[PDB]
């Protein structure tokens, strides 16, 4: 179950390889067997989904046997399984996409509580340990509440998505 | 139990052979399609000796055909040589899994010339013959009750169109809908109309003729389905603009006609807003092309609508079929469905009825 | 002279007999010469195919003959079934599918049996 | 094909001895293409006719043999004379007349001979 | 007695199939004759093969020969291609005794002045066939020929249309010959072949005392069939359409019809013939009429030799009178190919070699 | 033997029959075996008879299988049997002609005898049944003596002369 | 049409390689320069080659049926195998001698060789 | 026992036909086949002697036949030879001639017209009727492939060291020969085929003085000659006969430019190979044209239908121990050294520029001067060698797959 995590608004890459190198018909199906994207000859047709503008494919590599699917401006509901059937195999790919951001815009002072928002996706077992390089190796779930705001409480380190021994990186917006 | 060897018995076998085209090219027209026909195509057969075969059961598979791919390549050669892209951009885009990769631009001679698609028959070479099953109830796979051997197929126009097949063949009995595997989606729908649907393009589709054909196709679908979950035509799915729009070339100019209005009927005269774009993506191969601005002359194009392409959608009620296209192989499949190359082999193998040592 | 085609889907036994005696203005000249040559190619190709077939039958040890029998066994793995029913309700076209995967095999075995027969006759 | 009748008018024995061995600008452009097509169609017709005759002789078992003996006996119930008288007094030209009334039996024995040879090979 | 098969025995049976034309057409001539020849014929073989046959007798019947029908149909096609009548009438008279007006259809065609020059033509049997040729000079037209010889392509025939006088080919070998289906019956035509040609010149005139000598030879041959009494007489042509009444023929230019009263006015115990070019003809190819353009102003001269005669004797009641009236062109083509027969090779047999 | 009858100067249409419908050489002969009319290919020839200027055939009908013989201005001395020779038939037809005239065109009185002239063909047996509109079916020889002239004597007569049950309408000049 | 072949390797080595080869053998007109008629002419040349090939094959087959082979690639006769002509060791003329030069060594008297072969078949004829 | 199907070739003779890509130089020959098949033949050593080879003999026959066919179509000038009253007009050596037709003036060179008795006349017009060169036709060389009819194969020897004789390592079967340039050239070859980097010399008998020596250089050398002549052309009736016209400007002898360095280096390779053939110790020399009949003495070639005789005796003479060059032109003709009619080529209007590459050269060894000097005077005049040089690698063969070979067999 290969899985990727996006930044919930960034451009993420999903590829299924065809070792035959022929640029043949392919499509993309979701967990509900709804078409989302594929080719027809040498063109690109987007399936009738809710991600038509949101996702697209890299046409240039079709001749060389690579048929990807690239989604831009990601969001929480995009987290679902996808399938390639380039000749007959049903190569599956798992996608669990969600981001972590802040909610306390300006009402913050010395000692007040800050709030964090995590898009918890249904049907997953994650453990968020988003940290900073300046010294905030904080452990928390949804809300990131700290009693004191020192110099070691800001920045962005490698976010530990921790979904089946896989790690990614994305941004945390806090500056001092 | 000793086998013998009989000779001269009638035995056919499927095979792949190179085919030669027989187009009736006048050869005295400046239009490039005709001069190409003189360039690589022979003239048509003077008299076709079609031999009917009776009591023959032949498993026809219209999707596992060879003529479709051969004529695919040949028509690519047509479109490259005739309608030369005077600005053509193609990704050579060499590999080294991600790799940055390049696009090359080629300039050419760039004349604005009318494209007249005279029929291009395809004839099998010496030693092989093509088989056509003349049953009007072919469902795309299985035995064809009546089969006849011929040397040259019926004249095909090398039309290039999306979401609407133009200048194509006509079904005899019913407006047939054919798919290789209908039980699940992602496989195209090919429709053949009994009656041509006239269209007018200038720089309109006659109602009460398209509507009855839609009634016929929904009747055929409910025949294939369980008479419930009524099929209704809907918007184009989306993606590349060419597949979402009725794209066709006549007179050297690319016309992209929005067809949402005609696919806006729910089943239990109309004018089309056509447009012209200088930038295209060739059906032949991945890339983009830039062409000269259109000529000032008003272009009147009248072409029969003969075929229609749909796509199914997965469900957990009413069916919605989205216009499809862009796979020109499927386009000429709709016209060359009833054809199959075959090679004859008189040699055979026998039962045990002998003892001679 | 060719006998390329013959009876249609029928009892292969009856067709076994049928073959025996079955067959054994100009407006523009450029249209004629390029099309007549194709049919002439077809005829000469059929003639060459017949000669090749007769040559192969000869190297099998029976040239010229139309119903050639020689000593060679019907292997059980070659889709063995009741001979009578193949004779009644089976035709050459349909029966071609059932023996396609064994055709090269039977050709080879008939060939080496012919080689053995001629070797034993010579020695 | 017209060479054979050179031996006509000779005694059947000498005729068969001979039968043992018989053959052992636009002006140029149009000359090459259409004249060639017709001239070559004639040759193809010749070879096809010869192949048909060779095939017909082959069905009887005597493939590629100018002279051969088949195991079926001569139909003697109908009137026929002695062998020595046959081979000497007459010649091949009027020998077609003696069997012209046998033409039906001709069509019989021509098929009957092959039936005998195939019944011997099958038995 | 055991039946044994032989391949290649010299056996033939008479039978007709389509023969193929062979003409040394130049193909660079605008005259429609060479155009038709190059369109629907093949070049003659450089080495025609003729094997003589010995101790063989075959029965030839030129009158019931059917290759002549093939040649007549082919020349009808040739005339339809070459001479295009620019006024053409053809009776239809569809019948459900002058029941209807039977109005003639009035096809009008192009009217070009194309030269019509005869060229030698050969007929060759298709492969698997033979064309017997009787070399005997005493062949009286019907019956056995003591000597025969096989050749695939007959001697070059010039297809020449003419009434009352054959010309431009088919010279007799040894003696003047008389041929007829039934010499006693009046209706059947009598073909006469000349041993020596008499030159005839017609201009926009025949050599006398050579015509007289050939006529004397002809009357001698006729008396050989008759009882040497009943002195032969020639007179006014019988009467009818202009084409049969007078010598009709064409040579490059427009066909013309020439009075032959001077030619046939002698009773046997330089001659100038008035000739008139006409544009109104009765088509020999099929029943009907045609009109042609006026002839070219340039002087047209034709040189030919009268190698043949067609005569019909008068009815019996004394003396015998012969008049020239040969119009059915099948007769002209029977004269040229009187000695050729199509035959099929059947090289198989049965013999009692006792194994 | 079919027999046709003439009116001494009218037209007569003798008919052959082509069993093949091919327009093959035929010849019209007389009882003395002298040629009158003949086909030669597609032309038409006339033999040396007494009808060379008189004989004629409707040429157009040959191709449909009809070979008529027309003898305009028929005269009594020309009454003879004629024979077709279409392919092998000797179809024999006979033509008989006799003219009824009046030697006294106007020399006649009321009750004066009248003389009729029947130029019969020699060697024939006519049966002169003059069917006269007075009700007098006269059975007489060459002449008919009318002993009375009445006002009813006008009108053209029809002297139907039978010969082996061969009848044909007749228009003789009797006008008053 | 078996007259077409180019493999000539067995010559130096054993002839038997040629025996395997023969057994294995047993089993667009651009009109820019009027290329249409040109293609017809070249097709005529090629088809003439094919018909001359089949005619040559039949010409050889008639002669081969004059002897007791009639189509068999590997014939068998009862004539003496050399011992009177090219009396060289069988091993060297079957395993070392090049096929072409061997055929020249034979064509020294190949006509009389054919004559003796015909005599052999004649003797086999009416053996009874 | 017989072995049918075996590949055997007997060297034969067959009449090859044209393959060309009004002018008689390009007559109605067959077009060159589109996909000339070529099959290599491994381990095949084919004996060759292109001096005695059957292909060279039959190719001489075909070449002679085609030249005979190709000469006739042009019209003739049989009766025009009459007495001519002419006056002479770097000596120009041009004579203006008048002949009494009711007098007409034409221009002839000194060499084409000799004195008769001032009074002048053609050399052999009375003896051999002169033929006019057709203005429509042009004398141009084009590549002419040779194709064998059906039933015959063409063998090609692809060996650099071939020399045209002896065994050849690699051979191939080809349907149509490579393009042959029919070029008229004496003691020299123009625009022929480029040869191998090593220089080949070929001779029927190296020791024999009678047999010519033919040498093919590795690298083509430029030979372009120009005749700066502004001539005109006249319509003089015999029927409108068309002859030389008046002259404007000054005449120049056609000067040919050759690079001295590359010519010297090519003949240096040549003398190296000649030392190989005749002994390195022997000293080799070169001399001018030997002499004899005027045509064979000088190099004879044609450009623009006009024949220039390069008797540049200095060029062939290269004395050794082992630039612009002037030439004449001629209007009277003896082509293929035929004793029959002599055709006449009138001049073409405008300058004549001829550009070509030197590809070969022919000499004749002097009789032996033994081991002291080996003079190789330029020899030629036989048109056989020019076509002979171009196709040294080609031969004709027939197939006779009817091998007989002694194997043990008893059977019945
Ligand atoms: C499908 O079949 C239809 C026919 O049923 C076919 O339509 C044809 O298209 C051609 C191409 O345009 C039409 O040809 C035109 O004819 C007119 C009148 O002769 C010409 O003037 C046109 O050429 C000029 O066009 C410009 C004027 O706007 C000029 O400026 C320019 O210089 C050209 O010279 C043009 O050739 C033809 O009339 C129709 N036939 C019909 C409508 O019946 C169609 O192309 C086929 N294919 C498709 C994809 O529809
Ligand atoms: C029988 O055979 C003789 C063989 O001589 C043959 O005679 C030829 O007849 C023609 C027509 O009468 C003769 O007339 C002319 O000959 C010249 C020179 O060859 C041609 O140029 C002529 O052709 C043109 O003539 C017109 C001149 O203005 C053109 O307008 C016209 O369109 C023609 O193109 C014409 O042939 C001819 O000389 C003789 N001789 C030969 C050798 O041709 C005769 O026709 C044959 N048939 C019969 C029934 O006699
Ligand atoms: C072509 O026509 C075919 C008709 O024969 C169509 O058949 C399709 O076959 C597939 C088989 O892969 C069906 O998919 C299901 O497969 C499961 C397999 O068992 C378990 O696997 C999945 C996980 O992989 C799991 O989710 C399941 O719940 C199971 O635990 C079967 O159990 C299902 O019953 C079913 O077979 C398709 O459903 C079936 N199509 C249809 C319409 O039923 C094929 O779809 C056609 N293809 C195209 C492109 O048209
Ligand atoms: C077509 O008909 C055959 C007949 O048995 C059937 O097997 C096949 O499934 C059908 N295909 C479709 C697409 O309906
Ligand atoms: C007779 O005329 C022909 C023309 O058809 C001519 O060739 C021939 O020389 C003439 N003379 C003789 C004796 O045939
Ligand atoms: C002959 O022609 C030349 C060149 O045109 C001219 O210079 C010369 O004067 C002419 N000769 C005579 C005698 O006119």
């Amino acid at each position: 179950k290969k899985v990727v995590l996006g930044k919930k608004g960034d451009t993420v890459e999903l590829t299924c390889t065809a070792s035959q190198k022929k640029s043949i018909q392919f499509h993309w199906k979701n967990s509900n067997q709804i078409k989302i994207l594929g080719n027809q000859g040498s063109f690109l047709t987007k399936g009738p989904s809710k991600l038509n503008d949101r996702a697209d494919s890299r046409r240039s590599l079709w001749d060389q046997g690579n048929f990807p699917l690239i989604i831009k401006n990601l969001k929480i509901e995009d987290s679902d399984t996808y399938i390639c059937e380039v000749e007959d195999q049903k190569e599956e790919v798992q996608l669990l996409v969600f981001g972590l951001t802040a909610n306390s815009d300006t009402h913050l002072l010395q000692g007040q509580s800050l709030t964090l928002t995590l898009e918890s996706p249904p049907g997953s077992s994650p453990s968020v340990q988003c940290r900073s390089p300046r010294g905030k190796n904080i452990q928390g779930g949804k809300t990131l509440s700290v009693s004191q705001l020192e110099l070691q409480d800001s920045g962005t380190w490698t976010c530990t998505v921790l979904q089946n021994q896989k790690k990614v990186e994305f941004k945390i917006d806090i500056v001092v | 139990l000793w086998v013998t060897v009989y000779y001269g018995v009638p035995v056919w076998k499927d095979a792949e052979t190179t085919l030669f085209c027989a187009s009736d090219a006048k050869a005295y027209e400046t239009e490039k399609h005709n001069v190409w026909a003189t360039h690589a195509c022979v003239p048509t057969d003077p008299n076709p000796q079609e031999i009917h075969l009776e009591n023959v059961t032949e498993e026809f598979n219209m999707w596992k055909n060879n003529m479709v791919e051969q004529m695919h390549t040949d028509i690519i050669s047509l479109w490259d040589q005739s309608l030369k892209p005077c600005v053509k951009l193609t990704p050579l885009c060499v590999t080294l899994r991600l790799i940055n990769c390049n696009t090359s631009a080629i300039t050419q001679a760039c004349p604005k010339v009318s494209f007249e698609p005279i029929p291009i028959h395809y004839c099998a070479p010496a030693g092989f013959a093509i088989l056509k099953c003349k049953d009007k109830k072919f469902n795309g796979t299985g035995p064809c009750p009546s089969v006849s051997t011929v040397q040259c197929t019926h004249g095909i126009k090398p039309v290039v169109s999306t979401q609407l097949l133009l200048n194509g063949s006509l079904a005899e009995e019913e407006v047939m809908i054919r798919s290789e595997n209908i039980t699940n989606n992602a496989k195209n729908i090919l429709v053949q109309f009994n009656t041509p649907v006239q269209i007018n393009c200038t720089r309109n589709v006659s109602k009460a003729t398209w509507n009855e054909t839609l009634g016929k196709v929904v009747k055929q679908l409910r025949k294939h389905f369980g008479n419930n979950t009524i099929i209704r035509f809907a918007n184009s799915s989306g993606g590349d603009l060419e597949v979402t729009t009725h794209s066709f070339n006549c007179g050297g100019e690319f016309f992209y006609c929005n067809t949402s209005g005609l696919f806006n009927s729910t089943w239990i005269s109309i004018t089309l807003p056509c447009r012209i774009k200088q930038i295209i993506n060739m059906w032949q191969r991945i890339g983009q092309a830039m062409y000269a601005p259109p000529i000032q002359g008003v272009i009147r194009c009248v072409s029969n609508i003969t075929g229609l392409i749909l796509t199914r959608d997965g469900g957990s009620t009413t069916e919605t079929f989205r216009p499809g296209g862009g796979d020109m192989r499927d386009n000429w499949r709709s016209e060359l469905y009833k054809y199959k190359v075959v090679k004859i082999e008189p040699l055979g193998v026998a039962p045990t009825r002998c003892k001679r040592r | 002279f060719l006998g390329f085609l013959g009876a249609a889907g029928s009892t292969m036994g009856a067709a076994s007999m049928t073959l025996t005696v079955q067959a054994r203005a100009q407006q523009h000249l450029l249209k004629l010469t390029v099309w007549g040559i194709k049919q002439l190619q077809a005829r000469v190709l059929a003639v060459e195919r017949y000669l090749r077939d007769q040559q192969l039958l000869g190297i099998w040890g029976c040239s010229g003959k139309l119903i050639c029998c020689t000593n060679v066994p019907w292997n059980s793995s070659w889709s063995n079934r009741n001979l009578s029913e193949i004779w009644d309700n089976m035709t050459w076209l349909q029966w071609d599918k059932e023996i396609s995967n064994y055709t090269q095999i039977i050709y080879g075995l008939l060939e080496e049996s012919q080689n053995q027969q001629e070797k034993n006759e010579q020695d």
